[PDB]
């Protein structure tokens, strides 16, 4: 076949397009999301909720190496307790907008042997039954590209309950985390680092 | 290469008559 | 440590009371491969098999009828 | 228990530039060979991975731990499906030329 | 001008006309094949080979052996670490943040709320009196 | 020169400029104005405003102050006044233009403003922090400034580790020697891997030791050494944990330790290589000295 000079007005298009359009969903799913705040609520709700984030980093963090300083805590404990649309949105409708305004051409020639059922979908422009297995029709270069566009976007610069009985169950966490685990650090210290850094 | 090329890279306009040659249609019926 | 080193080197018996508060194994492969399974019998199976006979169209032999003959007529 | 840290961010992340940088260059070139496909394939991961060991001895000081956890995991198999078909994308492009 | 942003320009432009280039022979390697009822590659490819690989060098370029300053000191002193990459062990990392007087703690230890109010003051006093110093 | 801003990047993250004498701070401020005008290329307008405000407070830590009044009005464009720092710079203007107590007051009703939590939790920490750092201006100094912390400390926000670290430092200097243990510890509680804490943590406890009993030196200088060994675990060349196990070591000198000392003297001598500026001096004074 000899296609002509359409390439300009196809080919480029089809990938200029995508550029911009994945740059302003980047864009418009940032501005979209915006807490500006946490509330504006009264002062002691998100207080003791910190003072609870205290007790969940306790777990966490305060209870590797304090051997010597677990227990002193734990009177204290139990006595101060107690997108999808970014998917729809723009590629289901554009894949409209392609077959409405690119239709019925052989656009270009993929390098790789495709199966029959391949090339079943893919021409449904173009109205011949026995063309080849090469030859594909416009829309398929668009399904190549929503696959293969990650590295654009890198290239270009892209970047990513209960009020009282939950405090009750992280008081229930509060008596496991007494004896269910106690660290051992200050102890090895020294066998750690003598078996490094030498 | 590069001399014969630089001389050359040293706007649609749509004209028919190359396109006609181009594909074939720009032929000779002998009768 | 410019003030750390120098108060550290000599001797230092600053003190007093204070309030201060006053305070006081392979399962996971086996378990995972069959979900590898389930697209490609599932939907890669619906019409987009290798190996079966309509595949190889394209590299379907041509078949040699004449070989010596033209047959150039009317 | 060696220690992790938000450092890796940046140069995990630096790598995939590298490699993303190495990948639409790719298929260009193939295209402009004017190949059929397993030979593109063949000649496709050849050049990936020469280009991956060579990244190993160059910007990496030979040393792919250190830098990386799952060194040996990272460099060949991560992000390849995240840009072999970046590649096809590269590799239709050119062989329209 | 260091040579990794010439080499990625050089690079895409000689890629570039290496395309001109395979345009007016691929082109008319077909477009001419018509002439003939359907009817150089070599130094093409090898100044194909020449883009490919000038092209890698550039990426090269724009990644270079990390060189830093001291914090505190006013003379260069240029800190070296002979090293491209920046590491994963968080105690060598902290290493390379000891070789500055910084601490990525920060305002924990220093505690910018307290000191600056005394700080500002007894400071416009105190460099006033070393106006002759 | 783009590795100006290097520099920058730590000065606004690690507020560097704070501890710097006002010789060294004098060239900061003429080294950074030369690249902020000049070398305006390739970095984000929020290290920009950070870098613009951060030439602001060093202009206040200068002794010339008009200029501060300068940047404060080209960064008066932003958000108003309304976001934690422009109450930080009126503040600070308003309590430095005229020695005037006013701006107290002025934000006394804001907290009362935020009792709706009309701005972030942050905000009124901060709030919190240089209010009181008007307010230990207008009580010169105390030990209940620490009692004042703890009306705002453990009734609001535990979570800020620089007041405890804070804390720390009014215990330790006169105070009961063991609660800045304590404090340290909940240091560590919010980070994990603060190794400065990890100094100080075995310094309260030796200069605790240094006055209680044979039994508790040895308890309290043993556990110092596990900390200042746990100091260790997050770096090769921090100065002040090496120094620390080796100065507990120098005390004692016991076989084990004395293999320890050969160790930590190798790694102390490659901390006290040229390496490191001005520290070296400290490190070197000790090594050499005994």
């Amino acid at each position: 076949l000899l296609d002509d000079q359409l390439k300009y007005w196809v080919l480029l298009p089809i990938s200029i397009v995508m550029v911009l359009t994945g740059v302003l969903k980047q864009y418009i799913m940032t501005l979209i999301t915006g807490s500006s705040a946490n509330e504006a609520q009264p002062r002691v709700k998100l207080t003791e909720w910190q003072y609870l984030q205290w007790a969940q980093l306790l777990i966490g963090n305060g209870g590797n190496l304090s051997s010597d300083a677990f227990a002193a805590k734990k009177e204290f404990l139990v006595k101060d307790l107690t997108g999808n649309m970014a998917s729809f949105i723009p590629q289901t409708i554009i894949m409209w907008w392609v077959n409405h305004f690119f239709a019925g051409f052989i656009l270009m020639q993929l390098p790789f042997p495709l199966t029959a059922k391949f090339k079943e979908m893919l021409q449904t422009g173009i109205i011949c039954q026995d063309l080849d297995v090469r030859w594909v029709s416009s829309i398929s270069w668009y399904f190549i590209s929503v696959l293969g566009l990650n590295p654009v976007y890198n290239l270009i610069g892209l970047n990513d309950p209960p009020q009282s009985q939950v405090d009750k169950a992280m008081h229930a966490m509060a008596n496991d985390l007494t004896i269910i685990q106690h660290e051992t650090c200050l102890d090895n210290v020294e066998q750690r680092v003598l078996k490094q850094y030498m | 290469r590069l001399t014969t090329n630089w001389n050359r890279l040293i706007l649609d306009a749509k004209d028919t008559t190359v396109s006609d040659l181009k594909f074939g249609f720009a032929k000779i019926l002998i009768v | 440590e410019w003030a750390k080193h120098l108060l550290d080197t000599k001797y230092i018996e600053k003190y007093n009371i204070q309030n201060s508060n006053t305070l006081p194994m392979f399962m996971y492969i086996v378990f995972q491969g069959v979900l590898m399974y389930i697209g490609y019998r599932k939907l890669n199976s619906m019409g987009l098999i290798p190996n079966a006979k309509g595949d190889w169209l394209p590299w379907e032999r041509i078949a040699h009828y004449n070989n010596g003959l033209q047959w150039f007529s009317d | 228990q060696i220690n992790a840290t938000a450092n890796v961010v940046d140069n995990k992340k630096r790598l995939l530039f590298v490699q993303d940088s190495s990948a639409l260059v790719l298929g260009l070139v193939a295209g402009f060979l004017q190949i059929e496909s397993v030979h593109g394939f063949i000649w496709f991961l050849i050049l990936y991975n020469l280009i991956n060991v060579i990244y190993i001895v160059w910007i990496c000081q030979l040393q792919p731990g250190k830098f990386y956890q799952s060194p040996l995991h990272d460099i060949f198999f991560e992000s390849f499906f995240r840009e072999i078909t970046g590649f096809v994308m590269a590799w239709t492009f050119g062989y329209a030329l | 001008s260091f040579v990794s942003k010439l080499l990625y320009t050089v690079s895409a432009l000689v890629l570039f006309h290496s395309g001109f280039s395979s345009y007016e022979f691929h082109h008319l390697l077909k477009l001419n094949s018509l002439n003939n009822a359907q009817g150089l590659p070599k130094d093409i490819m090898y100044e194909t080979y020449a883009g490919l690989i000038l092209f890698v060098l550039a990426v090269f370029t724009s990644f270079e052996k990390l060189q830093y300053l001291p914090i505190e000191s006013n003379d260069g002193k240029i800190i070296s670490q002979g090293n491209y990459l920046k590491e994963i062990a968080l105690n060598k990392a902290t290493n390379v943040d000891n070789l500055i007087g910084s601490n990525p703690n920060g305002e924990i230890i220093f505690t910018p709320s307290f000191v600056d109010v005394h700080m500002k003051r007894k400071i416009c006093r105190e460099w006033a009196s070393n106006t002759v110093k | 020169k783009d590795l100006v801003r290097e520099k920058l990047l730590t000065i606004m993250n690690t507020k560097a400029y704070t501890q710097f004498n006002p010789e060294q701070l004098l060239q900061l401020e003429n080294e950074m104005k030369i690249y902020m005008k000049s070398g305006d290329s390739a970095l984000t307008e929020g290290n920009y405003f950070f870098l613009m405000e951060m030439l602001f407070y060093v202009l206040v830590y200068r002794n010339q102050d008009v200029d501060a009044q300068v940047v404060y009005n080209t960064l008066r464009d932003r958000l108003g006044e309304n976001s934690y720092k422009m109450v930080i710079m009126k503040a600070t203007l308003l309590q430095i233009n005229g020695n005037d107590k006013g701006a107290i007051e002025y934000l006394e009703n804001l907290l009362n403003d935020d009792l709706e939590y009309e701005t972030d939790f942050v905000t009124y920490v901060s709030i919190a922090k240089k209010l009181i750092a008007i307010k230990t201006t207008s009580k010169n100094l105390s030990q209940e400034s620490v009692l004042k912390e703890v009306v705002a400390l453990t009734d609001k926000f535990p979570l800020d580790a620089e007041l405890w670290w804070y804390a720390s430092e009014i215990y330790f200097e006169m105070g009961q020697f063991e609660k800045a243990c304590y404090c340290l510890e909940q240091v560590l509680c919010i980070t994990p891997f603060n190794y400065a804490c990890f100094g100080r943590l075995s310094e309260t406890l030796y200069y605790e030791a240094l006055r209680s009993k044979k039994q508790t030196k040895t308890e309290l200088l043993e556990k110092a050494l596990k900390n200042a060994l746990r100091s260790v675990e997050l770096s090769e060349l921090y100065l002040k944990g090496w120094a620390l196990v080796n100065i507990i070591s120098r005390e004692l000198g016991r076989n084990k330790q004395n293999d320890l000392i050969k160790l930590s003297a190798s790694k102390l001598k490659e901390i006290s290589a040229k390496s490191n500026n001005k520290d070296k001096i400290t490190a070197e004074l000790i090594l050499n000295k005994i």
